[PDB]
């Protein structure tokens, strides 16, 4: 394949793949470089048949252009957008805490017509952030991912809903536009037509045709032939144009009796102009599409027109009257149908582009109104563009975009899948969308269009289920912002390699046929009848000659992450989802290795991540170290890579790279030659392959517990690198400014020993809970102390510091190595904020072995945690010494439907120990269907199992049956997969042979540390005396009403009562228990909780004479 | 997360009754007819006129 | 207002701790001869909570204010000694 | 309908012209308290407002 | 029976452990009992179980 560096893995694919897989994070850079108007999306345009393309900032200029103030007296225009270089370079905004942005310049011409005179120069607008190489968005040194967001398009969407009062299949239609109000027309059980505007009260359609002029004549004529107007008409008592104006304009304007003037023109300027109403260049082509007006053009309007909305309502009657086939004076003939809501062909995908670009429109226009303002008052003919031009609010709107809106997500750098899927992710909620509290089952359905454009597996298994989904692997996106896959197009009976992309709506014109369908050496199908997707979304069968479209590939339909999966058909949905999401959680070892058993995704994934080096051009390696790579271009040219080393991801997780090619070596032009945190040689590896035995043992592996072999823990091969930071800032107050210094007050000097001169802690200092990671100190201030503390403090004579401590401290359960400190300091002149004098940001990194509640997972949804780690010599061994690493419950596998795992268990064994097919008279006929690269293969020999044209079932027991004989020269697995293994606490070996295999195990980010929690006693909310807990040290449990309800129903009272007035709100007592538990005593009866008294003192306030008697 | 404080402080002193004050009780009305009593401690300087409730 | 840890808490260990030291220490000045304890008892107002010059002292002692002075030094020496400084020493923390 | 709110009132002595203040409650300060957050920020109820 | 995390049920038990501390004169007193604990120091888990 096109990667030169690509590991040899042998592959089981049966299929020829026409089609290359497209860059996976095109659907970031495209849509950036098309806001921006790249040079090369420029291209780009020109080369797909296009003319005179405008790119999305170019687009919101020249609609804001021209600037015109009333009575016409001048004008203003924007235009030409430029951008120079970026202020600073990635890494130094990272390190610095900066923004990645360059500076953006426009030419604005102010025109003075009373004068004739005009005037221009360039403007500058601010700085611009700017997307990254990769797809990604440096804000305030934090890195951030702009998520597609998925959104029902604008256009017209007629509906059918059958009522039970009358039996009749009422008919709705509703016209949204990108802009401005909305317009709906409905059909009541009483056979009549009503209109509503702005959701207004309903009112007769009748009303809305004559306040554009219309008349009895016109309707009489067009829609004569249906009853339900007539009879509207007939109803209606509006007679003449005025009439249905007289009747509209009161009801926005309850108190101002209507005007002629401004009654006739608020119809055309609510609707019909472009400056409060737009379809925003989608619902125009969708709204010509459907009802079949304007046809054939690049229309520039999108606003409504009067014949476009009497369209909408003749299509709606005819619709009610029982067309099935419609046609309109000077359009086109078009079906008669209800629209689906739910079809991607009616939702669109706003992507980073349009999200930046409707926040420059906010921003643009707030400047406009100030500019059209301001304009009015100020010195005409001697005015500058460059003195009134306001960049403030573009600038904030920006800011706001990516500081706070939803969609401006954290990247999400648990492992470069994580990121790879987070860039490509699709969101179904956020502003303009839906609400994770609303919207029912309807919207997070799968639904039949979704097929090579939305992965069905993968998506969140909490609430947000559905409402959030991963693009599909050949998907791109639609420059109108819907989501296209290819097909190879086949002329009667034969294929052809002419790949089309297609969008949702237009796929149900043509039956589409399956990759895998077999055809003859020339391209014919070999069968009479092929399976098919039809126009309804059915899979039905038909024959060879009415197929018109072929799937590129099996692989369509899943996502990057769901590919990773082998023997994806022998595993459930419902556990393939699980097994997509756990490959997300994997946190990076220290050594990564690639799975023995794996599909052909494992490399693009890698490489697309962009995590990975890669050459830029083909030369020979020049020098090569542990901190960057230099390389000699065959051109004349040297390039330098500088590897990041242990850097902290979002997450905490190590980001270590490392080199993979030495000195004098030639690379190819995209060569891999340095792996990331999860790769090897450029594949990525997220787990480690182990050897695993299926068998209960001793009830330690009971309910989905696992155990492990103690190498893992003497070897690390399950070893990771974890990363914190702690960050501590001095400001200052009314009593002094508070400071950082090496002493502190009554503090032991061993304490201090490990403490820089300026009060830093060493570098390289082994760091326990409680150390003092920055010395600091606060003014005090009055003290006034107690008698007794008086008489103590005579005692020894020791001073009342004027200082109080407040050290930053390492937190409670936490340990590590001081491995970097980043200050900053305003008497240098940093950008601290308001009221800061100092920083100071320390890193602390740790060295995590898997010990026991540690969660592990497989790549097929089965997980659990570590019950029990026992020492080498107790793991059951094979024959020949070697010991499980691993222990899996059979009672698990079959009932989870998750049978994958067995056959990644078989197909790894295979792959350790190498095979050859004993091919002595003829290949045998279970091998028949293999290619010749697979007859023979030696040990530690890696496999590719692609998740839909993979090994079959009868390959697997050949191959079993045809292993290697092990080092000895004897079989260790028989043909079924078990072995005689043997006990290795008692000795004698298993009564029956075990399955045995190597598998691919991850382990998950789901360490308990944040999740494990203990309090005797803490800190104690302001506002309502209970304990806090979730967010602090020290936080408390939750004792719901479930449980409280447990306890009344054991009868237990006494207990209740502690937990609800002792332990959580009775201020009084709780002191009062303390002090008995540590002196000795018994427990005091309980108090009044907080919360009574609180509840008498509210209720008096309100006026509530409440009282307790007796 | 972040951390705040009421506009005073606490103390941990003990005493009870044990340690008396020396009071006494000035008598006051206002103008509608309303009668009101005002504990001060004996150094008196008793004041002429009273906000009372 | 549902999360704001509030600075000045009521914390527990120290509650009573005090109230320990409060005990402690008077073990310690009832190790002395009340002659002796009285002075320091007055000086630092524990009995009643305000303190005393070294003159006011003399109105139930009669001694002047430099002998009230003399024995104070006397009685403070003698309590810093390691006989009775161990026993409450780490409660200045 | 009426008759029920009427003799709800015509029972238990107590009159009606609670519904008319002349004089309203305010609530402990505590309840409705004013706190700054570290840095000197304050926050506060809306209640006191 | 169940298994409790070692450092969990110190934290869980601390005031009980510091008692059994004192009393034994493994701490001068309770701060010093406080202050030991909250190092983990050796004696704590012979008192703790």
């Amino acid at each position: 394949n096109s990667v030169p560096g690509a590991p040899n893995r042998v592959s089981f694919a049966k299929l020829r793949e026409p089609l290359e897989v497209p860059g996976l994070l095109d659907v970031q850079t495209d849509s950036f470089e098309w806001l921006v108007g790249s040079d090369r999306w420029r291209q780009a345009a020109i080369d797909r048949g296009e003319e005179n393309p405008v790119g999305g900032l170019e687009e919101v200029l020249a609609e804001l252009s021209p600037i015109e103030d009333f009575s016409g007296s001048m004008s203003l225009s924007f235009s030409d957008p430029r951008f120079d270089e970026v202020k600073a370079s990635v890494d130094e905004c990272k390190d610095k805490d900066m923004t990645y942005a360059a500076p953006l310049f426009v030419t604005a011409e102010f025109i003075n017509n009373n004068t004739g005179e005009i005037k221009s120069q360039t403007v500058f607008m601010g700085d611009f952030p700017m997307m990254t190489e990769k797809g990604t968005f440096i804000i305030n040194g934090t890195e951030r991912v702009v998520v597609s967001q998925l959104v029902r398009s604008p256009g017209v969407y007629f509906d059918e809903t059958i009522d039970k009062s009358t039996e009749k299949t009422l008919h709705s239609v509703k016209v949204i536009p990108g802009r401005g109000a909305w317009l709906e027309f409905d059909v009541d059980k009483r056979d009549t037509v009503g209109v509503r505007i702005d959701r207004k009260r309903r009112q007769p359609v009748t009303v809305l045709l004559k306040a554009l002029g219309w008349t009895n004549e016109q309707i009489v004529e067009r829609f004569g032939f249906s009853e339900i107007m007539m009879g509207t008409l007939e109803k209606d008592t509006t007679s003449g144009t005025d009439e249905a104006l007289l009747d509209i304009y009161r009801k926005l304007r309850p108190g101002e009796p209507p005007t002629k003037e401004s009654a006739q023109t608020l119809l055309e300027n609510l609707f019909f102009k472009e400056k409060r109403y737009d379809l925003a260049r989608v619902g125009r082509y969708k709204v010509n599409k459907k009802l079949g007006l304007n046809a054939g053009k690049p229309i520039t309007s999108s606003t409504l027109t009067e014949e476009d909305v009497v369209a909408t309502i003749e299509y709606l009657v005819r619709l009610h009257e029982g067309q099935t086939s419609m046609t309109v004076p000077g359009g086109v003939e078009v079906p008669v149908e209800v629209d689906d809501i739910d079809h991607f062909g009616n939702r669109r995908l706003r992507t980073v582009g349009e999200l930046i670009q409707n926040q420059i429109r906010v921003g643009l226009s707030r400047m406009e109104r100030v500019v059209r303002e301001r304009m009015t008052t100020q010195d005409v003919e001697a005015i500058t563009p460059q003195t009134l031009i306001n960049i403030r609010p573009v600038v904030a709107a920006i800011k706001e975009f990516f500081g706070t809106s939803q969609l401006s997500q954290f990247m999400d750098q648990n492992n470069p899948l994580s990121g790879l899927t987070h860039k490509r992710r699709l969101s179904a909620l956020g502003p303009g969308g839906l609400s994770r509290e609303r919207a029912g089952l309807e919207v997070r359905d799968v639904h039949p269009s979704h097929y090579g454009r939305m992965c069905p597996i993968e998506t969140p298994e909490g609430p947000n289920i559905g409402l959030i989904g991963s693009l599909s692997v050949y998907a791109r996106v639609n420059p109108f912002g819907f989501i296209e896959t290819p097909y190879r197009k086949v002329e009667n009976g034969v294929v052809t390699d002419q790949i089309d992309y297609l969008t949702a709506d237009e796929e149900d014109r043509h039956v589409v046929a399956q990759a895998n369908s077999p055809t003859d050496e020339n391209g014919r199908f070999t069968e009479d009848r092929v399976m098919v997707r039809k126009k309804g979304g059915e899979v039905e069968f038909v024959s060879a000659d009415q197929v018109d479209y072929m799937d590129v590939s099996p692989r369509q339909m899943v996502s990057v992450a769901t590919a990773m999966i082998p023997f994806l058909e022998h595993d459930d949905a419902n556990r393939a989802l699980m097994g997509a999401n756990m490959q997300r959680q994997a946190v990076p070892l220290v050594r990564s290795e690639a799975p023995l058993v794996g599909t052909g995704m494992e490399l693009r994934a890698a490489i697309d991540a962009g995590d990975v080096v890669v050459a830029d051009k083909t030369g020979v390696i020049e020098e090569v170290s542990a901190d960057y790579i230099t390389v000699m271009a065959d051109d004349g040219t040297r390039q330098s890579y500088r590897l990041r080393k242990f850097a902290r991801s979002n997450h905490g997780t190590c980001a270590n790279q490392r080199p993979i090619v030495d000195a004098g070596q030639r690379v190819e032009a995209g060569q891999v030659i340095a792996d990331g945190p999860c790769t090897q040689n450029g594949e990525m590896a997220l787990g480690k392959n182990l050897l695993v035995a299926i068998m209960p043992w001793e009830g330690h592996n009971y309910e989905d517990a696992i155990i492990l072999s103690n190498r893992l823990v003497e070897e690390d091969v399950l070893t990771s690198i974890h990363i914190e930071e702690h960050e501590i800032d001095a400001r200052d107050t009314k009593l002094g400014a508070e400071e950082i210094t090496r002493d502190i007050p009554n503090v032991s000097d061993e304490v201090l020993a490990d403490l820089d001169e300026r009060g830093i802690v060493r570098i390289g200092a082994e760091v326990r809970d409680g150390d003092i990671l920055v010395g600091k100190v606060t003014p005090k201030g009055e003290t006034e102390l107690t008698p007794e503390e008086r008489l103590l403090r005579a005692i020894f004579g020791e001073k009342a510091r004027e200082v109080r401590d407040t050290s930053l401290k390492v937190p409670h359960g936490e340990s590590g190595k001081v491995i970097g400190i980043r200050v900053f300091s305003r008497e240098d002149d940093d950008e601290l904020p308001a009221g800061v004098n100092e920083l100071v940001r320390v890193y602390v990194a740790q060295k995590r072995k898997i010990s026991d509640g540690d969660k592990l997972a497989g790549r097929h949804g089965n997980k659990g945690v570590i019950g029990k780690i026992l020492p080498v010599e107790d793991m059951p061994f094979l024959p020949d010494g070697t010991p499980v690493d691993i222990i899996l419950n059979t009672h698990g596998v079959p009932r989870r439907m998750n049978i994958g795992q067995i056959l990644e268990t078989h197909l790894g064994w295979v792959a350790k120990a190498g095979w050859n097919i004993d091919v002595a008279a003829g290949v045998p006929d279970w091998a028949s269907k293999l290619p010749e690269e697979l007859y023979s293969a030696p040990a530690d020999s890696t496999v590719a199992t692609p998740v839909f044209d993979g090994a079959q079932e009868g390959e697997l027991a050949g191959l079993l049956g045809s292993t290697l004989p092990n080092r000895d020269g004897e079989v260790m697995v028989d043909a079924d997969g078990k072995s005689t293994l043997f006990d290795g606490r008692s000795g004698e070996p298993f009564p029956y042979p075990v399955t045995v295999g190597y598998m691919y195990i991850l382990k998950l980010h789901h360490l308990v540390d944040d999740k494990i929690h203990a309090r005797s006693t803490g800190p104690y909310s302001m506002i309502t005396q209970q304990p806090l807990g979730g967010k602090a040290q020290f936080g408390g449990q939750r004792f719901g009403e479930m449980e409280c309800w447990a306890m009344q129903a054991y009868g237990a009272a006494y207990t209740l009562q502690e937990l609800l007035t002792i332990k959580s709100d009775d201020t009084v007592g709780r002191v009062k228990v303390y002090e008995a538990i540590v002196k000795g005593e018994n427990i005091p009866e309980p108090g009044i909780p907080e919360s009574f008294k609180v509840l008498l003192k509210e209720l008096q306030s309100l006026c509530l004479n409440v009282e307790v008697l007796s | 997360v972040l951390r705040g404080s009421r506009l005073g402080a606490v103390s941990y002193e003990t005493d009870r009754n044990h340690d008396l004050a020396p009071r006494q009780v000035a008598r006051y009305r206002t103008d509608n007819g309303e009668e009101f009593d005002v504990p001060f401690a004996d150094d008196a300087e008793i004041p002429g006129t009273w906000l009372c409730r | 207002g549902d999360f704001i840890e509030d600075s000045e808490a009521v914390v527990a260990v120290d509650a009573v701790s005090f109230t320990l030291l409060q005990d402690q220490l008077q073990s310690v000045l009832e190790t002395l001869s009340e002659r002796e304890a009285g002075v320091v008892r007055l000086r630092f107002g524990l009995t009643d909570g305000q303190p005393r010059t070294l003159d006011e002292i003399g109105q139930v002692y009669g001694v002047t204010r430099e002998r009230i002075r003399q024995i104070e030094s006397k009685t403070m020496s003698k309590l810093r000694h390691p006989s009775r400084s161990q026993v409450l020493r780490d409660y200045l923390d | 309908k009426r008759l029920k709110v009427v003799a709800a009132f015509q029972q238990s002595g107590n009159s009606p012209m609670g519904m008319v203040l002349d004089a309203v409650p305010v609530i402990p300060p505590e309840l409705r308290p004013m706190v700054q957050l570290d840095g000197g920020r304050f926050a506060t109820s809306d209640l006191n407002d | 029976q169940c298994g409790l995390p070692k450092l969990m049920a110190l934290e869980l038990f601390k005031p009980f452990v510091m008692k059994r501390l004192v009393d034994l004169n493994h701490a001068q007193n309770i701060k010093s009992a406080k202050r030991m604990v909250e190092r983990q120091r050796p004696q704590v888990w012979d008192v703790l179980e």
